[PDB]
């Protein structure tokens, strides 16, 4: 044997980006989860850059991310690279778990590789909050502080564990200096849980737009699917250089550049626009302990996939009323993250409360009596009797 | 029908199969994608490690 | 012949692109930098430098 | 106050990555022309098979 | 019969050599890739003739 | 997962009932021709999932004429999709030879699996 | 099969700490590297909590580290692990290694096993170096001068490196502020070497006190040696409470509870006990470009001693010429940290120039002519010709 | 790896002077008590590590008379490590009985491979 397949070290690499035995047939959805490396790539070694000029006091937050943007060397490419590639981040992954309930992958026996993929969208979601609020402008400030009180309504609790993570009594110094020394943790623990989830992929492989086996048209990882890789990759960061380079503010909120104050309040206090669905899910509840259950409760609802899912076909290739109601639930999560950046009036208390009824009505009663008629459909169809 | 028969490939082919036509074409380009992926990541490095020198108001106080 | 010049030795095909890319990025740069001066004209420093001399 | 010189560095990356992007849709559609035109034809084997 | 090589197949002397004179003309010339930007003893690569 | 058993009771009782039978089996032909797997040359039975240890059993006890066939039918749609066309009209598989040709040996692998489980949790008293 | 060996995740831990294949003849030097996964685990867990109330500017570092000790409850808890425990790393390490060059392990086929290890204890010195910087005491400034004035001796590259290294023109406040960042970083690059340092003992195993092979007589991880391993943690533990306790500032300089003054300079500049040796190897060389190139070429002369012994048998169990050689070893890295302490006098200049070159004459000069005297010894004493 | 042609060349060398074996054989019994391989239970052919594909020759053609009595000497030898004591004195190889059974295998496992590298760089001329 060569070389490549006789090393300890090599012969992982060439059982993963060489010589891994891939299906014929795959098109370009399956090249977000690659793009997911390089994302995750980019924004730690930015991040460490960013951490040699940045001072995490509360008197000094605000004027440090200003010292990297005026005086340290082609520090705004650093920044807006760091701003403008986690709205990147998200985008993809948003695409790359909506490829996985189309082909419905979560089955038999990828299960394990659908349950520690939702470990990475929960432990993603908290970089993103942990890291916003060490800019600690004014929507630094205030989403910290409605975010924290939710954890006063756990009963004979609450007080004590918001006073614990606050270590004092508002969001004080002790609040950003704890939230910093967080950010730099839980992305090692992400790439962690990368290196368990390629593991889970390595004994199943990858699946097929048909649904069906494909153990019989097989295609080497080297020489067609690298230089099918590097397409995706020219484009990523050709999109990525005219947002850093052309239009560095359009994905963020003016009011983040005044200074946060706790005594001026702002007239509208909305998330980064990839934490807007599941905004509006929290404030349709009206009670602080059943609205912070439910938000909990819907990350956390993709779990029972694999066993609402009644159909004896893999993927919604030849299911057309499967096909109808993926694309429900799509447009659903848009107008659920428009709804989040509204005003708390009428109609956007009744319209988010209808919109977020069809994304728990998907998962629980529309995969399964949908799943279930097909059985049906596709028997009398054929059997002559 | 036989194994012996191979199907029409015209279609597809060229007209002139010279072996140095598409052996010139086929490394100006591969080429031409490792000259701009050898200058486009030299750049990137460099700009990384500019970073830590010097910031402008320490030049200031020199 | 024209494959066997530089196409046939890879410590060409990874010297010459190593090679042609110290030579690529002068050519370019200052072709560049004389574009974007030639684009905005009346609007630099060193323009309105010279109307204020009196 | 980058403003002049963002835009600047901002002609030197979008002109080498959209060339580099442009050459590997041309490399890619070369090495796969093999698979893409493959032909099939199935013998039934002998009926003892 | 008995003649040169330890370790490496000596009978490769100059079947290594003339091409890693130009792998040299290739990993030197990959210093002369990441040098710029970093005018230090870049004294020793632009003096070139043209540009 | 619906079972096979429990698809033919549900499927039977309508094919049994002859005002049932003219509401659901216009619907389910233009379910079959909108879903298309026809066109990439493949019968319903080769979509089935076969990660399952009563799917493997019916694949094993198939005659070899028509385990060979059934190869063929798979590898000629992965190229049909890899090209991004259909295959002609005159490698369509027509309204009469979609049969199901793996259900016989499905649904005796499933009736022996529902007495090994009945036989292993029982309740027989003196 | 059972459930732990039939998951994909218990399977490793099934292959790696319950039936892994033991010989049944180590003794208790097997369980130094043991500790050192406790050891690890340790210093990161009391450091992210050490991390909460720490500042990194120059004006804030020497008043934030007595926040912890008199604000934070029970904060000279962590302290006192978090600076005991460093130096109860390297004790454990330095015995860890010197089995390993006494049963002679180096050897083939383990000899990734031994490169691999190298590159650890490279790591493991530069992030104590750059954390004892982060307090900014006396020693914490002109031990950052001393080392850092090192590489202005390199021809045409030095002040254009250290004006790099320093981020201005001297140890400024962009000196300190990079490298907090830095030290939490490297922490985590030595716990993916750890991880490849166990891949490529799975595929070899263990040796042996005698050396011979173990293949004929194996024992299971499970009951025998997880009940062996708990002898020596709970001994660890006992040692490690006596000084956080009782003697907390035994192992440690008076001067760094004196905040860090560029303009008055200390009486001696020593460093902490386990880079002595390795300061009497710099300070011996009269020039400070052969003098950094040293002290470099000593913790790199690890890798030629797979290369350098000439003996059949593997340890120095039955070598006995081979065994008086490794106690001159060992006292000589002990009278090599004892003048790393002293002052520039006579004869502390003469003394550590001799026992630096007894450092080099073992792995080039001692071992290849011993490892072959007795090679003769024990067949001219055996074959009757 | 100093190799036992050249082992055995100087220590044939040493055996063969009338004047050095007056000097170096009693360092050489001294060496061997002082090893104290003996009390455990184990000659010195059994010692010599095997992890390359010259030892590996060396003990596939041993006779198995001579292989299943070396399996039990190194069983019985990692006993008596573990107890941390010593085996009796009647259960201790003497003077007579520790002689190079594998020496023999080795030599000739050596010149098979001292020939087909010289007759692989080779410099023949017409
Ligand atoms: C933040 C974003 C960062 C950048 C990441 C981009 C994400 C891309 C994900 C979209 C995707 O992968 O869907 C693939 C879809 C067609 O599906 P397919 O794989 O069966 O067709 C392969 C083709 O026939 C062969 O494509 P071929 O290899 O021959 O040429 C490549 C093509 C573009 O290459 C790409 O990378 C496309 C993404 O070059 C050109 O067209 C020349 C243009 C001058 O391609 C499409 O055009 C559909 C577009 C609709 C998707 C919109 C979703 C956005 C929310
Ligand atoms: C700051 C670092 C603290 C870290 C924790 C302590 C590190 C311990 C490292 C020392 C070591 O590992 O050497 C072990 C060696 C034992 O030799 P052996 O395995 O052949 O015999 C096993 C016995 O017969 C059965 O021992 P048994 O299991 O029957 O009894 C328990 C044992 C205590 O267990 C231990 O952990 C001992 C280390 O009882 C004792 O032996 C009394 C000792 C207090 O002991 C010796 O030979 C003594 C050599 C002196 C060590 C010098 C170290 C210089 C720094
Ligand atoms: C925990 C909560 C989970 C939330 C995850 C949900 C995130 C939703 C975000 C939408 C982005 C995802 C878009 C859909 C991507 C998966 C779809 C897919 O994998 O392919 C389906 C379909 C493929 O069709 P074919 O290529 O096979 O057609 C060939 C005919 N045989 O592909 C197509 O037909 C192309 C259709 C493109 C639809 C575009 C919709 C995207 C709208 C984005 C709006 C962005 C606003 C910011
Ligand atoms: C999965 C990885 C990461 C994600 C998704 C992420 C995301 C973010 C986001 C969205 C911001 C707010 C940017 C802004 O609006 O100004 C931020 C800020 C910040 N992050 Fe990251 N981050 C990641 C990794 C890291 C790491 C490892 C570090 C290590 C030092 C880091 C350092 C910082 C710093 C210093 C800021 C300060 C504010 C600024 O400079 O803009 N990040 N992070
Ligand atoms: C940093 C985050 C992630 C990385 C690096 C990553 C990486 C990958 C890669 C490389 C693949 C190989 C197939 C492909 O390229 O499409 C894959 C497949 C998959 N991923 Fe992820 N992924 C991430 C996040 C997620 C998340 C958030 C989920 C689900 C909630 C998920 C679920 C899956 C599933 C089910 C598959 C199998 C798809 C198939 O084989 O058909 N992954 N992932
Ligand atoms: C292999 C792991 C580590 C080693 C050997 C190590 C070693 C040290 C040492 C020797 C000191 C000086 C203690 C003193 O004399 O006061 C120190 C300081 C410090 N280290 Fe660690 N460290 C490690 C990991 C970490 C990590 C991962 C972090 C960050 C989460 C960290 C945070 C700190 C902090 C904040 C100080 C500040 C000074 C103090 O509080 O004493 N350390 N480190
Ligand atoms: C954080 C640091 C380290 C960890 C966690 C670690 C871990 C381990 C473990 C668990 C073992 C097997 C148990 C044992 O043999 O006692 C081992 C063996 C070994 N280690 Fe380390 N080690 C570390 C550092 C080093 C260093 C610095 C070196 C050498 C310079 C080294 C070289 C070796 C060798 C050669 C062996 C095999 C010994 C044998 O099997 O006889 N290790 N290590
Ligand atoms: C030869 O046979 C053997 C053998 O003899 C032995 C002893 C062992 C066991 C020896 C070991 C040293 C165990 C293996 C070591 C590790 C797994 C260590 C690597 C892991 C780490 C360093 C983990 C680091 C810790 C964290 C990342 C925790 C982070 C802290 C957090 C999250 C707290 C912050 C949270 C809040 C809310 C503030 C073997 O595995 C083995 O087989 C090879
Ligand atoms: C489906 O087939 C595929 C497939 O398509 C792909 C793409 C891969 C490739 C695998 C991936 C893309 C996974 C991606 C892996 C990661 C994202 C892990 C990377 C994690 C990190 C933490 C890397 C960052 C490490 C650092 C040390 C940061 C660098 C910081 C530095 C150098 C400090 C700078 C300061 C100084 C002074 C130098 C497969 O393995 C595979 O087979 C399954
Ligand atoms: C009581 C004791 C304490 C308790 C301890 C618990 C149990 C202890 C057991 C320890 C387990 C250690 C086992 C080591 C391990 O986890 O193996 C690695 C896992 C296999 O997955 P992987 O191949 O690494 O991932 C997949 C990776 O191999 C992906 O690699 P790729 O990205 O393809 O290549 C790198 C990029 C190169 O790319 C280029 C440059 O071309
Ligand atoms: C780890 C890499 C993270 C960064 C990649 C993010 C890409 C998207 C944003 C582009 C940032 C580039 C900043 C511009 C710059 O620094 O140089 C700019 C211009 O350089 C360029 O045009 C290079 C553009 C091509 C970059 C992408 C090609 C990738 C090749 C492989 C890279 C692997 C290491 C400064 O030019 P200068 O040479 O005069 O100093
Ligand atoms: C799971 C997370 C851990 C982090 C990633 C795990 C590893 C992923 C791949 C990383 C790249 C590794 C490629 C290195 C290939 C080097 C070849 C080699 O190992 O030759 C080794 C010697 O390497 C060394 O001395 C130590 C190198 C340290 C490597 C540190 C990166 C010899 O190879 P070998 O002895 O098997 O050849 C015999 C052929 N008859
Ligand atoms: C971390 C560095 C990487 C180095 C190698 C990794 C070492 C492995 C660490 C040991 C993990 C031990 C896991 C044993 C239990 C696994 C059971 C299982 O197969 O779960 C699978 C899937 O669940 C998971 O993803 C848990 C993954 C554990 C990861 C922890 C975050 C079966 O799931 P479950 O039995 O709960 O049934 C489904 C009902 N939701
Ligand atoms: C599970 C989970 C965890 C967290 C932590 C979480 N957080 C939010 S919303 C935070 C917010 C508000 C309410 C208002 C303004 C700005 C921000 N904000 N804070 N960080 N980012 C990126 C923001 O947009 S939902 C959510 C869900
Ligand atoms: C390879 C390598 C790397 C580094 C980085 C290194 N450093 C030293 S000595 C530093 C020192 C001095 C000279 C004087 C006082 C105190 C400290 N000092 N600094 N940190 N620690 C723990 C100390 O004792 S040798 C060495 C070798």
């Amino acid at each position: 044997m060569a070389f490549r397949k006789s090393n300890v070290y090599l012969s992982l690499v060439n059982s993963y980006i060489i010589d891994s035995p891939q299906p014929s047939s795959i098109n370009y959805w399956w090249n977000m989860g690659s793009l997911l490396g390089l994302c995750l790539v980019i924004q730690i070694v930015t991040g460490i850059f960013m951490a040699m000029h940045y001072s995490s006091n509360i008197e000094l937050a605000f004027s440090s991310v200003e010292h990297i943007m005026r005086d340290v060397h082609n520090g705004y490419i650093l920044r807006y690279l760091h701003a403008n590639g986690a709205s990147f981040f998200f985008m993809v992954m948003f695409m790359h778990m909506a490829k996985g309930l189309y082909y419905g992958s979560y089955r038999s026996p990828r299960v394990t590789l659908w349950n520690v993929g939702v470990i990475i969208f929960i432990l993603t979601i908290a970089t993103a909050f942990l890291g916003y609020c060490c800019v600690y402008g004014q929507m630094s400030h205030w989403g910290a502080t409605v975010i924290t009180n939710l954890f006063s309504a756990i009963p004979f609790v609450g007080n004590d564990i918001v006073s614990w993570l606050w270590g004092g009594f508002s969001v004080s110094n002790p609040t950003i200096q704890r939230f910093f020394a967080l950010h730099y943790l839980v992305p090692f623990i992400i790439a962690a849980m990368v290196i368990m989830h390629l593991m889970a992929l390595h004994i199943h492989g990858s699946s097929n737009p048909l649904g069906i086996t494909g153990n019989l048209d097989r295609i080497p990882m080297h020489s067609y699917f690298i230089f099918k890789d590097l397409v995706t990759v020219f484009l990523f960061m050709l999109i990525l250089a005219l947002f850093v380079f052309y239009s560095p503010n359009t994905l963020g909120h003016p009011d983040n550049y005044i200074p946060g104050n706790p005594l001026v309040t702002p007239a509208s206090i909305v998330p980064e626009w990839y934490l807007l669905p599941f905004y509006a899910i929290l404030r349709s509840i009206p009670d602080k302990l059943l609205g912070v259950i439910t938000m909990f409760a819907a990350i956390l609802v993709l779990l029972v996939l694999p066993f609402t899912d009644r159909s004896v076909v893999r993927g919604n290739t030849f299911k057309v009323l499967s096909k109808f109601f993926f694309f429900i639930f799509v447009f659903n999560f848009v107008l659920l993250g428009q709804i989040g950046a509204c005003h708390v009036e009428v109609p956007y208390v009744l319209m988010g409360q209808i919109a977020t009824f069809i994304y728990f009505a998907y998962f629980l009663i529309i995969v399964p009596v949908i799943s279930t008629i097909e059985n049906v459909l596709f028997y009398i169809g054929r059997v002559n009797k | 029908k036989s194994t012996y028969r191979t199907p029409n490939f015209d279609d597809v082919l060229k007209e002139n199969n010279d072996a140095d036509k598409g052996r010139s074409y086929a490394y100006f380009m591969v080429g031409a994608m490792g000259l701009l992926s050898s200058a486009g990541a030299k750049s990137t490095v460099e700009t990384f490690i500019s970073s830590m020198t010097a910031t402008a108001d320490v030049l200031a106080m020199a | 012949s024209l494959y066997k010049t530089f196409f046939k030795r890879n410590a060409v095909f990874v010297g010459t692109i190593f090679a042609g890319a110290f030579v690529f990025q002068t050519v370019f740069d200052t072709a560049i930098t004389s574009w974007y001066e030639n684009h905005n004209k009346g609007k630099l420093w060193k323009d309105v430098k010279a109307r204020i001399a009196a | 106050p980058e403003h002049d010189e963002r835009k600047r560095l901002g002609l030197k990356t979008v002109i080498i990555l959209s060339s580099l992007y442009l050459l590997s849709i041309w490399v890619k559609k070369f090495k796969w022309a093999g698979i893409k035109t493959r032909k099939f034809v199935f013998n039934p084997p002998k009926p003892r098979k | 019969t008995g003649l040169h090589f330890g370790r490496l197949s000596l009978r490769s002397l100059t079947a290594y050599a003339p091409n890693l004179m130009l792998w040299g003309g290739a990993s030197m010339l990959g210093l002369f890739v990441f040098t710029e930007g970093w005018p230090k003893f870049q004294d020793t690569l632009y003096k070139k003739i043209p540009l | 997962p619906q079972s096979f058993t429990s698809i033919a009771r549900i499927g039977d009782y309508i094919l049994k009932s002859p005002v049932l039978s003219k509401l659901c089996v216009p619907v389910a032909n233009q379910f079959i021709n909108l879903a298309g797997y026809k066109k990439l040359g493949l019968k319903f039975d080769d979509l089935i999932a076969e990660e399952n240890p009563i799917m493997q059993t019916a694949l094993r006890r198939l005659p070899e004429d028509e385990s060979y066939a059934r190869a063929y039918r798979i590898i000629r749609a992965h190229q049909t999709e890899l090209t991004h066309h259909l295959l002609p009209r005159n490698e369509w598989i027509k309204a009469q030879e979609d049969v199901p040709y793996l259900l016989p040996y499905i649904l005796e692998a499933e009736a022996a699996a529902k007495e090994k489980d009945e036989l292993d949790n029982i309740e027989v008293s003196k």
